[PDB]
RNA sequence: AGCCAGGAUGUUGGCUUAGAAGCAGCCAUCAUUUAAAGAAAGCGUAAUAGCUCACUGGUCGAGUCGGCCUGCGCGGAAGA
């Protein structure tokens, strides 16, 4: 379950996510699964999605996660007043612009790596398309 | 060669005729006999050698007991006298296990006066070099 | 051996290149050389389905802008962030 | 019959057609393959 | 697409098999006769199996298959 191993500051602004997506090709393996949509990719998330695809191709090929959460978020639990200080963080988010590359897989036949990378989307919240590695 | 009428498969060797622990009640039940897997059973299997496992026919009617000619036997009967192990996967592709040459087995199925199939007998005999090998064994060919 | 047709630009920025985008043609440029680079439009299909093609980005193409040829060579390509589109193609004059 | 959002061929037999505005699984080998509403 | 045929031979395949003979098992996945036919497609026998398939002849006689960019719709949709 990633996420930082440690940090500067404990919590975050929200802050917005705009914009489109930095790493947008398949740039270590031979295929990807690549966001189309906006949202958060939660630790669990990555992990289930990740869980799906690796035993998709038993243990053959390899596999690269492009994201990594990073983004603690918070939550005031049941029972609490608005204010009296920021809450506790409860988990960690990867903020997704569409066109991230999210996974890389390599060392399989297509057919598998479009497999366990239909398997693994159905664990993600936001929409994703199967990307090949390109010339240039 | 006709269609169906008759015909089955499961003994242990030439030399346990008619047994009943590996087979038994289901050796005789159609028009054929527990009692009877000798008088035409033996028509000549004890002449020539009782170490060789054979099924044969059944050809049966309704009449009485049953017309079946016999014929030859198998090629993984032949790797455990005359060309290996008794047992023969081991772990048959863990290691080579076991080994045989080409010699070996080349007359020990070039026999077959009664199955085979190509009139090259180059060939068939290529067709029984595979019956050591569904069990990992290795080419000194 | 790859021929690629190709009108001049009468406009630029954003505004220009956009509304390119919505008519299914699409932006690029030729430079290289010591003539002044070369602003194009290019149709999108023709194009896309070319450089399917992995000799695309090896071989020395041919553009013919206003009937002159010109050989090129892809030198970079700017393609859509989650669609099997282009947006942008650097051709160098080679 | 199995009812529910996402419908889907489980086998070569399967097969797909709309009875009123409505996809609905018919397979010609197996009951439990016969599914609607999706 | 449909319909008529075939779907074989080492091999009932050797196998931590009581019995498997393609079958949860066993391991690899070879090799003969052919138009082609898988130590493998299947519902599945006490084990034989009986019966349709992957593949190939014939018949037929002109189109057929399914991914891509896209417009508009369909199901998903239960409340006093
Ligand atoms: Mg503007
Ligand atoms: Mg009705
Ligand atoms: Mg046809
Ligand atoms: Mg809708
Ligand atoms: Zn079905």
């Amino acid at each position: 379950m990633l996420q930082p191993k440690r940090t500067k500051f404990r919590k975050m602004h929200k802050g917005r996510n705009r914009g489109l997506a930095q790493g947008t090709d398949v740039s270590f393996g031979s295929f990807g699964l690549k966001a189309v949509g906006r949202g958060r990719l939660t630790a669990r998330q990555i992990e289930a999605a990740r869980r799906a695809m690796t035993r998709a191709v038993k243990r053959q090929g390899k596999i690269w996660i492009r994201v990594f959460p990073d983004k603690p978020i918070t939550e005031k639990p049941l029972a609490v007043r608005m204010g009296k200080g920021k809450g506790n963080v409860e988990y960690w988010v990867a903020l997704i612009q569409p066109g991230k590359v999210l996974y890389e897989m390599d060392g399989v036949p297509e057919e598998l790596a479009r497999e366990a990378f239909k398997l693994a989307a159905a664990k993600l919240p936001i929409k994703t398309t199967f990307v090949t590695k390109t010339v240039m | 060669a006709k269609k169906v009428q008759a015909y089955v498969k499961l003994q242990v060797a030439a030399g346990m005729a008619n047994p009943s622990p590996p087979v038994g009640p289901a050796l005789g039940q159609q028009g054929v006999n527990i009692m009877e897997f000798c008088k035409a059973f033996n028509a000549k299997t004890d002449s020539i050698e009782k170490g060789l496992p054979i099924p044969v026919v059944i050809t049966v009617y309704a009449d009485r007991s049953f017309t079946f000619v016999t014929k030859t036997p198998p090629a993984a009967v032949l790797l455990k006298k005359a060309a290996g192990i008794k047992s023969g996967s081991g772990k048959p592709n863990k290691d080579k296990v076991g080994k045989i040459s080409r010699a070996q087995l080349q007359e020990i199925a070039q026999t077959k006066a009664a199955d085979m199939t190509g009139a090259d007998i180059e060939a068939m005999t290529r067709s029984i070099e595979g019956t050591a090998r569904s069990m990992g064994l290795v080419v000194e060919d | 051996m790859f021929t690629i047709n190709a009108e001049v630009r009468k406009e630029q920025g954003k505004g220009a290149s956009r509304r390119l985008r919505a008519a299914n043609k699409f932006p690029a440029i030729i430079y290289g050389g010591k003539e002044a680079p070369l602003a194009i439009e290019l149709d999108h299909d023709k194009v896309m389905n070319m450089q399917a093609k992995a000799e695309f980005y090896s071989e020395v193409l041919t553009i013919v802008v206003d009937g002159k040829e010109i050989k090129v060579k892809a030198q970079d390509v700017q393609r859509h962030p989650y669609k099997p589109k282009l947006q942008h193609i650097d051709f160098v004059r080679a | 019959m199995k009812v529910r959002a996402s419908v889907k061929k489980l086998c070569r037999n399967c097969k797909i057609v709309k009875r009123d505005g409505v996809i609905r699984v018919i397979c010609s080998a197996e009951p439990k393959h016969k599914q609607r509403q999706g």
